[PDB]
């Protein structure tokens, strides 16, 4: 692609610059380019990838919801046309990310910390597709997300401690999937409570710095449980 | 839309 | 361009949607398309144009300043390359806006409220170029801004009351030009005080609603004077 | 950069 001629390390440097400048489309373009060099990513490099695309797709999702709500209220073609335009861009980004995970990040990820991170991302980007799906593939999209999340969960439960931030962020996300996408609110609540309680019981093993990382995500679980119960 | 907490940035 | 096949009114509708969605690049693209239909703009249409591009160029300026500061601190090529990339995009947007004003918004604007608005924009977008100019055209860029602003001022003083929000926003902007671009801080202060004091003396003539619009911009003049004196 | 007040949005 367009980043083919730039050095892997230069792309990573520039992703970090872009992040500081709040230039998240540039950030995502640079990390895409880094990924396409074909080497595995470090922990920090995985984080840069996720943050970039998360920021990009976040703007799209928020814009989609504004438009969709206006469209719902109105029920000429402009509102639907423009909502369709934003939706198609959002779908494009999700497709791009899924593309990177399938070609070939997931298949080369053997470590629990890499594998679970990528499979969570897979579940997330299918979840983003699900939020805007109304067609005959809606069910398959949902099952793709569920399947990605579950494989991640199984690995995380066998291979990581209950306080592992990756495992925690996966469970948070999978619980919201359950609540909101799968229409399984009891499953959502059950997962979020179990996850919180098992984390709680493992905190005693952590350094002050690990303690802060874990409890931050645990508080997110708590926030959702408060809304849900 | 009431959005629930999910991992990472907004 | 790409908006050639869409109806003028549909472009305006969609600019308004984009604004609500905080999709300012789309907003700007739609208003560019509206402009290129070749009809004059209404007051509301002028505002949509300005707000769109203002939002776009605002993100670029902020990102430029982050990068430029990092670059200044560092004194390999990546920091300068990436600052140059953002700068070139910023220059592109300014050039596009100046293009619209020259082809052919300004020459068809006869009303004080339209003419002054467009000439202020001209001064503003040359001012944005000036903020990032280091070359042998720096002086000409600055003079283009000065010239645009001054023509606007002359018209505003002859044709609008001292409380006219357009006139007020022009004087604010021209005062910052003086302070920061022309390195004329005494001129900046003098313009901002004179402008504030003449507005103050004309408020008695206004409705409650005009009063609120005028005093809001007057407070901006005050804010700068507080910083400057 | 200390940015001064100018017309319209940021
Ligand atoms: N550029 C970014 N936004 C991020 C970079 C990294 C990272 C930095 C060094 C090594 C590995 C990862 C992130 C993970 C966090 C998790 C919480 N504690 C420390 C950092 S996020
Ligand atoms: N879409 C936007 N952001 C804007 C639209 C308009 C406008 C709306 C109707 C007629 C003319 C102009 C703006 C000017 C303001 C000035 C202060 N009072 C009222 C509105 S701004
Ligand atoms: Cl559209
Ligand atoms: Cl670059
Ligand atoms: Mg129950
Ligand atoms: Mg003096």
């Amino acid at each position: 692609g367009a980043m083919g001629s730039m050095e892997r390390a230069s792309l990573i440097q520039k992703a970090k610059l872009a992040e500081q400048a709040e230039r998240y489309e540039d950030m995502a373009a640079f990390m895409k380019g880094a990924v396409e060099k074909g080497e595995e990513l470090s922990c920090e490099e995985r984080n840069l990838l996720s943050v970039a695309y998360k920021n990009v797709v976040g703007g799209q999702r928020a814009a989609w919801r504004v438009l969709s709500s206006i469209e719902q209220k109105s029920n000429g073609p402009e509102v639907r046309e423009y909502r369709e335009k934003v939706e198609t861009e959002l779908q494009g980004v999700c497709d791009t990310v899924l593309g990177l995970l399938d070609s070939h990040l997931i298949k080369e990820a053997g470590d629990a910390e890499s594998r679970v991170f990528y499979l969570k991302m897979k579940g997330d980007y299918y979840r983003y597709l699900a939020e805007v799906a109304t067609g005959d593939d809606k069910k398959r999209i949902i099952d793709s997300a569920r399947s990605a999340y579950q494989e991640a969960m199984d690995i995380s439960k066998k291979e990581m401690p209950p306080t592992n931030p990756i495992r925690l962020g996966l469970a948070l996300n999978f619980s919201v999937f359950h609540y909101e996408i799968a229409n399984s609110p009891e499953e959502a609540i059950s997962l979020a409570k179990t996850t919180f309680d098992e984390a709680m019981a493992d905190l005693h093993t952590l350094s002050e710095d690990s303690y802060k990382d874990s409890t931050l995500i645990m508080q997110l679980l708590r926030d959702n449980l408060t809304l849900w119960t | 839309k009431l959005m629930f907490k999910t991992e990472g940035p907004d």
